[PDB]
C-alpha cells in the first residue's frame, strides 16, 4: 500500500565469538542523497 | 534552483497586527508598535534556525484599514484619513504618548499617507556594528543568558495625524515584511520539539520519531 | 579496502583482497556466430538474468557433514532466468558463485568448496536407482550423512565417499577453494558453461554441483554463538537460448 | 607506524595512521591585519599558548549518557593560556583537540565526538532560566542523563535531545568524528575561531562546546576491565589579544 | 627538593579485554643518551 | 609473506617480515690468507656443518628464570658439526642463531634474547671453584633460579645477577632482541667469531653464550594452555680447522 521499494537483511550464517567476548551486538543505518536530487514547490512543512 | 537560499528565505509574511484609536480613555490605545524580530512568527523563525549567522536587508509594507466606531453619532461627512508609521533605528528616542516630542524628531524616519492610495513602504539596510546577525549565543548580556545586544534592529510606531478634537475612528494596521539579499552561516540540524517562548530555546523532552509495528513490518504491496 | 557491486538493480558488497578462481582458465562467453548457421539461430535475455540471486543462508555446527546443490534448477524459481527455463527448448550459461562465512576470530573450522562437473551419484543399495527427489530439492540444500545411508531410491551420502564413489581427499582435481576461518572468509568461483554439445536442455540435465565440506569441525568456547552462518550467491553470466521468431 | 609530536615543552604520541577533520575547510590563522588599522592593535603570546594540555580522563562504564565541556574556560586554569584571559580585554584562537580511549579486542562500542558553534541549552523547567554552574564546571565535565531532569535553574539534560531541543541523530551537520572500538581509538578536531565579530571577551561568551556521546553502549565478559578510559587533549592554534601599550 | 624536572603518567580511560585474556598487566621503561652529551672532570666513582 | 630457507638437506620456514641483528656490525668470514702463510694451512668442510641444527623445545611457564647454552659444545654431539671438534685440534666459525615462540593473542610476556661473549661465571660459595657439569649440560639448557644458591661447586644462578656479578637490566650492551608476545614472536642474531686469537681449540673454552630471560612473567587466562613452547635453531657459518696433509 505504498509502490515502493524495499530492503531487508538475512543471517547467512550467524555469529560466531572465542571465549570472553560479549555474545550480542548492533548494526547503524546512516542515510544520505546523491548529487542528482531536485525539488520543486516550496510550502508550508507539517512539523510545528 | 528553487532550494537556493534567497528562493527559500526571501518571500513575504504578516507578522504584526495591531489596532489604534483617533480618541479613548486609556491613552496607550491611541498608537501602535512593534519591535523588529524574528522570533515571534513561528514559520519564519524555524527556517531560519537551520543557520546560525544571517545577515539581509528589510522591506516592510502596510495595510491600513479604518472604521467609524459603534457608539452613536451618524451624518458625517469625512476627508480620508491620514497616518504617520515612524521607524526608529537602534539608539533613539521612544514615544509614551501620541502628543510626545519624538514624533517630530529629525533622526526618526518617518512615512505620512492618506487613505485611498496604493500601500505604503520602506526599506531598511543591515544595521549592526557586528558583521551578521546571530540567532543563536551561548553567553550572557553583560544579565541574562542567551541575549546579545549586537540583534537590536528598531521599532515601528503608528498614529493618526489629525488636529485638535478629532472624530472617533478606530485603524487596524497590518505590517508584511520581507527579507532581502540574504546570507548565512554554519549550517544546524532542524528544531524537533515545539517553542515554549520567544526569548529562550526551552522545550519539553520529545519522542525522537513516531513507531511502527515490529522491526520488520513493511505494508503489503498493491 | 571494501568494494560495492552492483548488477541490474542487486548491490552486494566484497573485500577488494579477493581471490578468484577461473575454472580452467576459460572465462565465459557466447558461442560465437556460426556453429549451426542457417536454421539455429540464439537469443540472450540479458535482462535480469545477470544480478545477483541469493540463497537461504545455511548453519554450520559442531556436527555438520556438508552441503551439495544441483545447477542448474537450484534456480528454476529464481525470477527471470527461472522464467526462460519454461519458455525455452534449450540453453547454456556460465556463473560466478560467492561463498562468505560470518565467524569471529574466536571460532575455528576448515571448509572445503568445490564445483563438479557431472556428479552423477550412487545408490543405497547397490542393485537399486537413485530418484529424482533425492538428488536435489531446488534452491534448499541436500545434507551428506556421516555413517552408510539407507532406504530405498535415496543416495548413499556417506560423507568420506562424496555419493560418488571416490576419496574426498582427491576432489582438489576439480576447480575448488580453502576457506579457513583463521585467514579468510570468502571464496568466489567463476564456473564457464561445459558440455559435450554446444547448448542442451535444462530441466532432464545437471550440469554441475556445487559442494562444501567442512575438514575441521566448528569449534568454540564459552559463550559464543553455537552456530556460523554460510551465504552463497549466484549471478548467471553469457545465458543463451534458442531463437523464437 | 608511531609518530612523536613535541610543542613547547610537551610531547604525546599519536599513529601515523591518524584522520584529521578540518571544520570546515578552514585552518587557524590570524586576522591579517587592516580590519581595524589605526588604534586596533593586536598582539600574540606564542609562548606557552601552543603547548599540549591534559585534561583528566573520564570513565566510560555500562551505563553512560555522555559528557559535554565548554570553550573556553575549560582551559581557565591551565598555566598561561589562563593568565592570558585575566590580563587582556579581547582575544581569539583555534584549537587542535585529540580524543584517545583504552580498549581491547574484547570490549565494543561506539562513540560520536562532535563540535558545536554557539550550543544554546534549555533550562529544566519550560518557564525557567539556566545558572551558570549549570553550563560547565571548567576542566570537569557535566553530564548528560537518560531520562529528563528537573530541579530549578539546570540544563535539561536528557541525551536523546542534547539540550538543545534537536534529535540527536542529526549532530553530523556539525564537525564530528566516530569512534568505533572495532576499528579505531582516536579521533583529531582542527576547529577555527568562528564569530560574528572579529575579537570578542572570553569570560561572558562560550564559542564552542565539545561533546562525547555513545550510541552503542560499552559491552564486555567475564573477567575484562569493567571501564574504558578517555583521554582529551587540547592544543591552542593562533591566539591573538589586543595591545597593552 | 630537588630542581630537576619529572615525568608522570595516568589514567586516561581503563583497561579493556574481551573474556578470556588476563586482566592485570605491565610496562617497562628504557633510558638513553642522545648524541649532545658531554662530560668533564674525570674523578673516582663511589661504589666500590 | 612467507619464506622457506634450505641448507643442505634442511629446511625450516620464517618470516619475510623478520628482523635480523649482525652482531657488531660484523658478517662472518674466513681469515683471509695470510696471517700464518707457511706451515698453518687451514681447511674447511662446508659439506653438512652449514645446515640446520634444531635442540629440543624448551617450556615456558608461569615461574621460569630463564635458560642458557654454551657455545661450542652445545653441538658437539651433533652430526658432522661435532665429528669435526673431535678430528682437528683447531677451528673457528661464526653462527646465525633463531628464536622462535608458539603462543596466542589471549597469551602475553617478554623475553630478552642476548648473546654474550666470555661468559665468566661465579661460584655459589665465595671462596670456591666452579665444577665443569655445573657450566653446562650439552644441547640441555642449564636454568636460572630465582632466589641465590647453594651447595658446592654450582654457578650462583641468581637470575638478577646473571651469574656474572652485574645487574641484569644492564645486559643489552650485548647483541639482543626482545621478544614481546603482543607484536612479535621470533628473533634472529648472527655472530661472528670473536677472539683474541684466530683460531683456537674448542673443547676447553667456551667461546659465547646465548641466554634467554622473561622480564615480564607468562600469564594466560581460564582454559589457555598452561605453557609456551620456545624453539632454537643454529646454523654454523665459514667453518675453518687445522689442515691435516
Amino acid at each position: 500500500y505504498t509502490s515502493a521499494g524495499n530492503v531487508t537483511c538475512w543471517y547467512q550464517t550467524g555469529i560466531v565469538v572465542p571465549a570472553g567476548t560479549p555474545t550480542s551486538c548492533s548494526i547503524m543505518c546512516f542515510v544520505s542523497a546523491c548529487n542528482d536530487f531536485s525539488v520543486r514547490l516550496l510550502k508550508d512543512t507539517p512539523f510545528i | 534552483s528553487e532550494s537556493s537560499i534567497e528562493n527559500f528565505l526571501c518571500r513575504s509574511a504578516c507578522v504584526y497586527m495591531g489596532e489604534y484609536h483617533t480618541t479613548n480613555t486609556d491613552t496607550s490605545k491611541l498608537f501602535a508598535s512593534w519591535t523588529i524580530n524574528a522570533r515571534r512568527m513561528v514559520q519564519m523563525r524555524r527556517k531560519l534556525e537551520l543557520f546560525t549567522y544571517v545577515r539581509f536587508d528589510m522591506e516592510v509594507t502596510f495595510v491600513i484599514t479604518s472604521k467609524q466606531d459603534q457608539g452613536t453619532q451618524l451624518g458625517q461627512d469625512m476627508p480620508p484619513l491620514t497616518h504617520q508609521i515612524m521607524y526608529i533605528p537602534p539608539g533613539g528616542p521612544i514615544p509614551k504618548s501620541v502628543t510626545d516630542y519624538t514624533w517630530q524628531t529629525s533622526t526618526n524616519p518617518s512615512i505620512f499617507w492618506t487613505e485611498g492610495n496604493a500601500p505604503p513602504r520602506m526599506s531598511i539596510p543591515f544595521i549592526s556594528i557586528g558583521n551578521a546577525y546571530s540567532n543563536f549565543y551561548d553567553g550572557w548580556s553583560h544579565g541574562v543568558y542567551g541575549y546579545n545586544t549586537l540583534n537590536h534592529m528598531g521599532q515601528i510606531y503608528v498614529r493618526h495625524v489629525n488636529g485638535s478634537s478629532p472624530l472617533p475612528m478606530t485603524s487596524t494596521v497590518r505590517m508584511y515584511f520581507k527579507p532581502k539579499h540574504v546570507k548565512v552561516w554554519v549550517p544546524r540540524p532542524p528544531r524537533l520539539c515545539q517553542y515554549k517562548n520567544a526569548s529562550t530555546v526551552n522545550f519539553t523532552p520529545t519522542n525522537i520519531t513516531e513507531k511502527r509495528q515490529s522491526i520488520n513490518y513493511i505494508p503489503e504491496t498493491v | 579496502r571494501v568494494r560495492s557491486i552492483t548488477l541490474g538493480n542487486s548491490t552486494i558488497t566484497t573485500q577488494e583482497s579477493a581471490n578468484v578462481v577461473v575454472a580452467y582458465g576459460r572465462w565465459p562467453e557466447y558461442l560465437k556466430d556460426n556453429e549451426a548457421t542457417a536454421e539455429d539461430q540464439p537469443t540472450q535475455p540479458d535482462v535480469a538474468t545477470c544480478r545477483f540471486y541469493t540463497l537461504e543462508s545455511v548453519t554450520w555446527e559442531r556436527d555438520s557433514p556438508g552441503w551439495w546443490w544441483k545447477f542448474p534448477d537450484a534456480l528454476k524459481d529464481m525470477g527471470l532466468f527461472g522464467q526462460n527455463m519454461y519458455y525455452h527448448y534449450l540453453g547454456r550459461a556460465g556463473y560466478t558463485i560467492h561463498v562468505q562465512c560470518n565467524a569471529s576470530k574466536f571460532h575455528q573450522g576448515c571448509l572445503m568448496v568445490v564445483c563438479v562437473p557431472e556428479a552423477e551419484m550412487g545408490c543405497s543399495q547397490v542393485d537399486g536407482t537413485v530418484n529424482e527427489h533425492s538428488l536435489s530439492e531446488g534452491e534448499t540444500a541436500k545434507k551428506f550423512a556421516s555413517t552408510s545411508t539407507n532406504g530405498t531410491n535415496t543416495v548413499q551420502s556417506i560423507v568420506t565417499n562424496a555419493g560418488m564413489g571416490v576419496g574426498v581427499g582427491n576432489l582438489t582435481i576439480f576447480p575448488h577453494q580453502w576457506i579457513n576461518l583463521r585467514t579468510n572468509n570468502c571464496a568466489t568461483i567463476v564456473m564457464p558453461y561445459i558440455n559435450n554439445v554446444p547448448m542442451d536442455n535444462m530441466f532432464r540435465h545437471h550440469n554441475f554441483t556445487l559442494m562444501i565440506i567442512p575438514f575441521v569441525p566448528l569449534d568454540y568456547s564459552s559463550d559464543s554463538s553455537t552456530y556460523v552462518p554460510i551465504t552463497v550467491t549466484v549471478a548467471p553470466m553469457c545465458a543463451e537460448y534458442n531463437g523464437l521468431r
